[PDB]
């Protein structure tokens, strides 16, 4: 079955550095595009980043643009999402979700349908 | 930077009827090839959210055949054509045209 | 470029000519082999490297080369094999507020290996104080960002290069070329070929039953008789171009 | 068990066809009247037995219990490795890294994708009231990989009295190192054989069409040796010369008078003093 | 760069035949009218001795 496992959850101090690992396992990992979305405490969703099948970044959110970093990895199936200048307002859950459309199956290459959805971690920054 | 909204904020519904749910949008989503690109997602309290609806219209799969999409242009709407007791929680509406995305505020819908 | 994807490619012919019919990939600077040549050439596995530089930095895509994408993003092997393929995009790779969904590796203790790839972001530690993961005083993150944007100069104007390298070791070949189906003339006699079965004779039609997964045809004295037509699964005999004793 | 694979075993050598013609070959072929291995199944067994050389499956199948094959050597994720399943109507032939269970089943259980390599897709090998005969010689030969097929019915349990031949069902080069192979099936009465292919030397006797209709083995009994010399089958009376009777040697021998010298490396190496 | 040499040809050469005109080379299925472009190459390209 599709799994996809999610790790690098922790407390943290403001102004550090975190590396959430996304691991896919029941699927071929170069035909779908992977997403990394947060969840805040008590509130809705948020777009954070994604990259398509041929490890290419599809932008970030307008209000993080500047510190995430984004990276793939499709020998090892890893998904990974370095982040720096960690600040208070980014404790939030994050799920890593994956496209629905197989690329070149039918104008355009794929981005949407978020379907499989892991379990998030539980990033946290205090002090 | 594109900004969408949902009405109503919140709405409450008893088992047995329709129900219908708007998703409005700032600029039209109609591509080239003439797909609206707004899909409908259902984030369940306590677990992890949900596909409903790709591609404005198009079912996704494994859901039942309750759940109707309808819209273009800036508006897209959906109705559960029956309602049942497995029918609460939050219904998002995400754009995947123009990057970055966007998730809208929310509906709660409960009994 | 430092985080560059690798396409592995095999089970399958590849139609080289098809990007060869494209002015756009002007440059096409190969080493070690000739395109048209290659397109009757075989390998075992063909690996297609695809990423974004600069507009002058296209040079560094080479054997022998030195600089940041050199060293330190994207090496090529002094025995290179293969070919290189880079073109300009300024539509789709820029932007009007600049991109920032690119970056090149600046620093790092040592030069790469030839196709290795790194994706660790830590801290280049240039001084001799730990930087415990915090830009600072000889304290640099390893990557940067292009500002790639419609108004920047050619030699900073993006550029999208491909490189294919070509392994046939110790492996069943899984690449060839698409050696176009020639024409066939019966009746008069030629010099043929038909996938690997090359004699001399002249090409005729065949009515002996062939069962479909046989492909030839063999007399008493392993003659080459009938031979499956390669496209359509029917079957030319081949018997010399009529002859008989000549006496006066 | 054992049993008696009377004329079994006899797949298309070469893509070459012929007519009525009669082609001595000498390949991996399955010997005549060999002691074959049974097995049958609330009593089952599923080893996971050699694949020495080649191995002619037999399976008499009531209903397409048994559900592919798995080779390899290690099976443990360490060596490349090669599964085939026969889904409801297609097949997969994959070659990644595996880790299995004590009891996969459904209603699987393992690494199906794991440091992959090759994959394939096919129609379903196992077509579909008799308990068809579904014989499969898989062998590896240069680094290829081949199989061979048969699918015949069968009136109600021993191996029947006819010959039969086998096509090439499908080529793979793919051209790993294999030792030992495990049937794969789902029970929720059905028998699975195992051969052993030797290098040996047979006859074929092609039709008018290009099928072989009869085959004989050279290094079976006198006859048979005949037969495979006058390259014929049938054999008129008389005396006929085959082969060679000869003996083979035995041990090893060596030989070297009593040695007396001995180079003085003692006396370098053991020396009391060491020069400068 | 006192030595070049060419490495695209319509057809091979001949045994102590030495091939000097200097026209340009066609690989496509279009011309090119003696005018530099996309399969447009120069007959003789110049190797770099270091
Ligand atoms: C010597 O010149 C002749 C005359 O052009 C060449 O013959 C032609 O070769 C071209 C290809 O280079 C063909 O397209 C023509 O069909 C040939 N026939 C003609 C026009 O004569 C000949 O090839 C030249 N010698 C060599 C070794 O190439
Ligand atoms: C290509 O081959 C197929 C048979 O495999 C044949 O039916 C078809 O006409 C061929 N087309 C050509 C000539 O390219
Ligand atoms: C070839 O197949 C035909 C099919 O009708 C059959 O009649 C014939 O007997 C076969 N070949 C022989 C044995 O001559």
């Amino acid at each position: 079955q599709v799994q996809l496992l999610e790790s690098g959850g922790g407390l943290v101090q403001p102004g550090r550095s975190l590396r959430l690992s996304c691991a896919a396992s029941g699927f071929t990992f170069d035909d779908y595009a992977m997403h990394w979305v947060r969840q805040a405490p008590g509130k809705g969703l948020e777009w954070v980043s994604g990259v398509s099948w041929n490890s290419g970044t599809i932008g970030y959110a307008d209000s993080v643009k500047g510190r995430f970093t984004i990276s793939r990895d499709n020998a090892k199936n890893s998904l990974y999402l370095h982040m720096r200048s960690l600040r208070a307002e980014d404790t939030a859950l994050y799920y890593c979700a994956k496209a629905v459309e197989m690329v070149r199956g039918l104008g355009a290459d794929p981005e949407y349908g978020m379907d499989v959805w892991g379990q998030g971690t539980t990033v946290t920054v205090s002090s | 930077d594109i900004v969408m909204t949902q009405s109503p904020l919140s709405l409450p519904v008893t088992p047995g009827e329709p129900a219908s749910i708007s998703c409005r949008s700032s600029q039209s989503l109609l591509h080239s090839n003439g797909y609206n690109y707004l899909d409908w997602y259902l984030q369940k309290p306590g677990q992890s959210p949900q596909l409903l609806i790709y591609l404005g219209s198009n079912r996704a799969s494994g859901v039942p055949d309750r759940f109707s999409g309808s819209g273009s242009g800036t508006d897209f709407t959906l109705k559960i054509s029956r309602v049942e007791a497995e029918d609460v929680g939050v219904y998002y509406c995400m754009q995947a045209l123009q990057t970055p995305f966007t998730f809208g505020p929310g509906t709660k819908v409960d009994i | 470029v430092y985080a560059w994807n690798r396409k592995r490619i095999s089970n399958c012919v590849a139609d080289y000519s098809v990007l060869y019919n494209l002015a756009p990939f002007f440059t096409f600077k190969c080493y070690g082999v000739s395109p048209t040549k290659l397109n009757d050439l075989c390998f075992t596995n063909v690996y297609a490297d695809s990423f974004v530089i600069r507009g002058d930095e296209v040079r560094q895509i080479a054997p022998g080369q030195t600089g940041n994408i050199a060293d330190y993003n994207y090496k090529l092997p002094d025995d290179f094999t293969g070919c290189v393929i880079a073109w300009n995009s300024n539509k789709l790779d820029s932007k009007v507020s600049g991109n920032y969904n690119y970056l090149y590796r600046l620093f790092r203790k040592s030069n790469l290996k030839p196709f290795e790839r790194d994706i660790s972001t830590e801290i280049y530690q240039a001084g001799n104080k730990p930087c415990n993961g915090v830009a600072g005083f000889n304290c640099y993150f390893p990557l940067r960002s292009y500002s790639f944007r419609p108004t920047y100069g050619v030699g900073h104007q993006p550029y999208r290069v491909v490189v294919l390298s070509f392994e046939l070791l110790h492996a069943p070949a899984t690449v060839c070329g698409p050696k176009k189906s020639t024409n066939l003339v019966k009746n008069k006699c030629v010099n043929f070929n038909f996938n690997g079965l090359k004699g001399t004779g002249v090409l005729t039609e065949s009515n002996k039953k062939f069962l479909p997964f046989q492909q030839f045809g063999r007399d008493i004295a392993d003659t080459t008789d009938a031979v499956r037509d390669p496209q359509t699964l029917e079957i030319l005999d081949i018997t010399p171009c009529s002859f008989g004793g000549v006496s006066v | 068990a054992y049993t008696n694979s009377f004329t079994r075993g006899v797949y298309y050598p070469d893509k070459v066809f012929r007519s009525s013609v009669l082609h001595s070959t000498q390949d991996l072929f399955l010997p005549f009247f060999s002691n074959v291995t049974w097995f049958h199944v609330k009593r089952f067994d599923n080893p996971v037995l050699p694949f020495n050389d080649g191995v002619y499956f037999a399976s008499i199948e009531k209903s397409n219990i048994i559900r592919g094959w798995i080779f390899g050597t290690t099976l443990d994720s360490k060596t490349q490795s090669l599964l085939i399943v026969n889904n409801a109507t297609n097949v997969v032939i994959k070659v990644c890294e595996f880790q299995f269970c004590n009891d996969p089943f459904l209603d699987r259980v393992y690494s199906s994708a794991n440091n992959c390599t090759f994959e394939y897709v096919s129609q379903p090998f196992l077509m579909d009231n008799f308990k068809n005969l579904r014989e499969f010689v898989f062998k590896n030969i240069d680094g290829y990989f081949k199989i061979y097929s048969k699918h015949t019915p069968i009136i109600v349990e021993d191996l029947p009295q006819g010959f039969s031949a086998l096509e090439p069902l499908v080529d793979l080069p793919i051209g790993i190192n294999i030792t030992r192979f495990q049937t794969l099936l789902a029970l929720h009465a059905a028998a699975y054989y195992v051969g052993y292919l030797q290098p040996r030397t047979f006859l074929l006797k092609y039709n008018e069409n290009g099928t072989i209709t009869d085959a004989v083995d050279c290094a079976l009994d006198p006859l048979s040796e005949t037969k495979c010399t006058l390259k014929s089958f049938t054999v008129e009376k008389g005396i006929y010369q085959t082969s060679n009777f000869r003996v083979q040697p035995t041990e090893s021998i060596v030989r070297f008078p009593n040695i007396t010298n001995l180079c003085p490396f003692d006396e370098v190496f053991n020396a009391t003093r060491f020069a400068s």
